[PDB]
């Protein structure tokens, strides 16, 4: 058992649910995985899409560009003499996705509560795993602070916005999950 | 000349009107959009009855289509005739060694 | 525990003098029967296995030279230690002994800057201690 | 508008209405200038125009098909027409047949085994004779030379009514060295459907995760439990599906129903432990663990 794994699948988990209550929420809005385009935030800023694959898979070590945000911070899912760098650069790039992925969360949460209705709001547990699993990946974690506004935003924007975010991180979820399993095994 | 019209003109020598009995309702009918139906009733019987679709494109150059004892015959775009310009049709049959000729019939035949 | 692995004393052994004489005994005790395993006696230097180098850093003396120097650390009481310079390409020969030094100096390497695979070893005690496992391989 | 599908052959865009004028469509031979070239359309001797230019406006298929550019006795070039009719402005579909099993105007369905990128894209088409498919494939546009379709080949005949569809399908590997934990493009598939002088194009976009399907769960075998009802089967991955096991996951859905109505359970384990009634089959599924794919085919062993 690796417990940043069943941090893991608690996320995999959460974010499944979220999904099945934003799609039953919005019934207008489209949120179908067929409507909602795939775009990924986090496309340029991190080296997660190459450098976490299997010690088997990856050989040349070309594609690894220049030791792209090579920062290897040390944290308490590995040990530090524990793993070959493959898989240190892929835990530090794993806990940048996920401090990109919770900034924005917090700022959409911010502007839903403002509706005047509770059509929908961001799963509270669901933020709570993804600052725990950072917590184990990195020492130096920073908690993101309270972000509000003095005015208030168009929602139907913040909707659409919403449903690419939700698609798109569930597909970094099981990235996360088939490496933590990796390591575990 | 294989499931398509042959502009070539058609084997039997006469054409000549045979007899009281002729093939008749000659009807074609679109389908669908690349398929195509047209059915002749002939009034009187024969075990040896040969049916032929004889017809003419807008330019004249009249083709025949060859069929077996069938009432009905289905074409494509690219059989010969013209499926968006006026084309008109007829059936000929050679019963009796005498050869009778269905009504002639121009329609759009993209309908 | 019906099937036990190992069991582990927590209490950490500090000998009173490197040659001392300690003995371990296991008992098995079972409804039917009891076995007892022969008394086997271990010197304090038998015991222990030095920890594989944590540490490594590769330097060409300062210089584009050929020659190597190798900044690696350990555990402090290590008498004896062994490198690979083996070309990474195809395994060759490791020295069998290095000098009592945490950084090794003017190790022959070859001229090419081609990425070579290094792993280092350390012994605590040459007389009666067992070899430390090789370092993680240090790739260049 | 005229184009080159490839070279020699021409594809014109025509309007499908009726009593439609045709596009003005001039014949041009790069060949050393000769005067006196003839143009010949049918096999027969008529020749159609003279000069090293030839106008001829196709407003029907009969107007398609090899003009032929021979002057001298040998035949210069070639020229080859192809058709692609336009009806009320929507491009015609007719070499190939709608499937509908995902969505209405689905003619091209793919599937694949293993992460590896390999895939088969298999499309029912019921023109018997005188056709030939095109097949291009490419990630997102960006990699040039991204994958590397194989040939079309025909796979089956069934008789579904009397219509007897033929399948057609391709072999496509993702030719990219570099390996990457996630697909951020659709890799994307064009069929240039060609029958005598008709051209057809179909596009179809999709991603190796979704269009995965497992081949069935392998060395299925029961074991009974010592003195107990119960029956341990214990089943193992197959070696087709890509490997490392552990970065890539299963799960193993055994139905018992064999021969109440769904005794389905679904299990990660590659054991589980069933009652068997003497009467009747157990068999094994497996699926994508991390994300929804297609169901393997049953994996059956008599109890
Ligand atoms: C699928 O079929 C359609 C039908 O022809 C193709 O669209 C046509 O594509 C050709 C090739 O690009 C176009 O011809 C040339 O386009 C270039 C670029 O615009 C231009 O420089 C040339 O002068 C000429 O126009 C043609 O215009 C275009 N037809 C329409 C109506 O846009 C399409 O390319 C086919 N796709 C595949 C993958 O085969
Ligand atoms: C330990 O035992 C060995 C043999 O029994 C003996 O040679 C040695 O001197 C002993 N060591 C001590 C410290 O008594």
């Amino acid at each position: 058992m690796f417990p940043c794994l069943h941090h893991s699948q608690n996320l995999l988990r959460a974010v499944s649910n979220m999904l099945q209550k934003a799609r039953q929420t919005l019934e207008f809005y489209p949120c179908t995985s067929e409507e909602i385009d795939h775009e990924d935030i986090t496309k340029d800023k991190t080296s997660t899409v190459e450098a976490c694959l299997p010690l088997e898979l990856t050989k040349n070590e070309s594609c690894l560009n220049s030791r792209e945000t090579s920062f290897i911070t040390n944290g308490s899912c590995l040990a530090s003499r524990k793993t070959s760098f493959m898989m240190a650069l892929c835990l530090s790039s794993i806990y940048e996705d996920l401090k990109m992925y919770q900034v924005e969360f917090k700022t959409m949460n911010a502007k839903l509560l403002m509706d005047p209705k509770r059509q929908i709001f961001l799963d509270q547990n669901m933020l709570a795993v993804i600052d725990e699993l950072m917590q184990a990946l990195n020492f130096n974690s920073e908690t993101v602070p309270q972000k509000s506004s003095l005015e208030e935003p168009d929602f139907y924007k913040t909707k659409i916005k919403l449903c690419i975010l939700l698609h798109a991180f569930r597909i970094r979820a099981v990235t996360i999950d088939r490496v933590m399993s990796y390591l575990n095994a | 000349r294989t499931s398509e019209c042959c502009f070539q003109d058609p084997p039997y020598p006469d054409a000549d009107s045979g007899s009281a009995s002729g093939p008749r309702d000659l009807r074609c009918y679109r389908i669908s959009s690349d398929r195509y139906e047209c059915s002749w009733q002939y009034e009187g019987p024969t075990a040896g009855v040969s049916h032929f679709l004889r017809c003419c494109l807008s330019s004249g150059r009249c083709c025949y289509f060859a069929a077996g004892s069938a009432t009905r015959l289905q074409f494509s775009d690219q059989a010969g005739v013209s499926v968006l310009y006026t084309v008109t049709l007829w059936v000929e049959s050679w019963a009796r060694n005498q050869t009778e000729k269905s009504p002639e019939v121009t329609l759009q035949l993209y309908n | 525990d019906i099937y036990c692995d190992y069991l582990d004393f927590g209490i950490n052994l500090t000998p009173e003098s490197p040659e001392s004489n300690f003995t371990a005994k296991v008992t098995a005790v079972n409804s039917l029967g009891s076995s007892s395993s022969l008394p086997s006696t271990f010197t304090f230097l038998d015991i222990v296995r030095p920890l594989p180098p944590w540490d490594i850093r590769i330097k060409f003396q300062k210089a584009s030279v050929s020659r190597c120097t190798l900044y690696w650390r350990d555990e402090g009481l290590v008498l004896l230690n062994r490198l690979r310079y083996r070309p990474s390409n195809s395994r060759l020969w490791n020295m069998v002994n290095v000098t009592k030094a945490k950084g090794r100096h003017d190790l022959l390497d070859l001229k090419p800057f081609t990425e070579y695979e290094f792993q280092i070893s350390s012994k605590l005690h040459l007389y009666k201690g067992s070899w430390s496992d090789w370092s993680e391989s240090l790739r260049a | 508008a005229i184009w080159e599908l490839k070279k020699d052959v021409y594809v014109v865009e025509l309007d499908w209405y009726p009593d439609a004028p045709g596009e003005m469509v001039v014949l041009t031979c790069d060949t050393p200038e000769e005067d006196g070239i003839t143009w010949t359309l049918d096999q027969s001797s008529e020749v159609l125009g003279s000069g090293k230019t030839l106008t001829i406006q196709v407003k029907e298929f009969g107007d398609a098909g090899q003009y032929t550019c021979h002057k001298g006795g040998e035949v210069l070039s070639h020229s080859l027409l192809l058709l692609h009719k336009k009806e009320d402005g929507i491009w015609s579909t007719d070499i190939l047949k709608d499937q509908k099993e995902p969505k209405n105007k689905t003619f091209l369905r793919c599937e694949a085994k293993n992460y590896s990128g390999r895939f088969t894209c298999w499309w029912l088409t019921t023109i018997s004779t005188d056709l030939t498919f095109s097949v291009k494939s490419s990630r997102g546009s960006s990699d040039p030379q991204g994958v590397t379709c194989g040939a079309a080949t025909l796979s089956a005949e069934r008789v579904r009514g009397d219509n007897k569809e033929y399948e057609y399908s391709v072999e496509c590997q993702e030719d990219s060295a570099c390996p990457a934990a996630e697909e951020s493009l659709p890799i994307e598939v064009m069929v240039d459907a060609v029958h005598k002088l008709k051209y057809e194009n179909y596009t179809s976009s999709f991603f190796i995760r979704d269009i995965i399907k497992p081949d069935p769960p392998k060395n299925l075998q029961l074991k009974p439990l010592k003195n107990s009802r119960q029956v341990e089967v214990s089943w193992e991955y197959p070696d087709t599906w890509s490997t490392p096991h552990s970065y890539f996951s299963l799960t193993f859905c055994v139905q018992v129903q064999g021969k109440e109505k769904k005794d389905r359970v679904f299990t990660d384990k590659t054991s589980a432990t069933v009652i068997c009634r003497k009467n009747a089959s157990i068999s094994v599924r497996a699926q994508d663990r991390y994300y929804s794919s297609s169901w393997s085919e049953w994996a059956s062993v008599p109890c």
